[PDB]
C-alpha cells in the first residue's frame, strides 16, 4: 500500500492571506498591524 | 449613544470586557441573594 505519493512544495505569504481574507472576516495589511499592536499594550486583527 | 461610535473591533472588546465584568456581579449577586440554600453554593466555582 506505499504508493510513491507526489512531492509537491508549495509557498505561502501570509501577508496576502490576511489582505484577501473576505471583508466580512476584516482583511488587513499584516505589517500594518504588526506595527500598531506592537506600539500598543494589546489589541487584535482580523477574526476567528 | 457612546458604543453606537465604536467600530466592530472596538465593540467586540467591548462587549467581552462587559461580560466577564458583568458575570463576576451577577454571580456574586446570585450566590448571595438568590441561590437557594439547598444548593451548597459558598463560591463561584461551586455555581458552576
Amino acid at each position: 500500500r506505499d504508493k510513491r505519493a507526489l512531492e509537491v512544495e508549495r509557498t505561502v505569504s501570509l501577508a496576502e492571506v490576511y489582505a484577501g481574507l473576505p471583508k466580512d472576516n476584516g482583511p488587513f495589511s499584516l505589517a500594518q498591524e504588526i506595527d500598531k499592536l506592537v506600539s500598543q499594550g494589546s489589541g487584535s486583527a482580523g477574526s476567528g | 449613544v457612546l458604543t453606537a461610535g465604536l467600530n466592530s473591533q472596538q465593540a467586540n472588546t467591548l462587549h467581552a470586557f462587559l461580560d466577564e465584568s458583568r458575570s463576576a456581579a451577577l454571580s456574586t449577586y446570585y450566590i448571595r441573594q438568590v441561590a437557594k440554600a439547598a444548593a451548597a453554593i459558598k463560591s463561584r466555582d461551586d455555581l458552576y
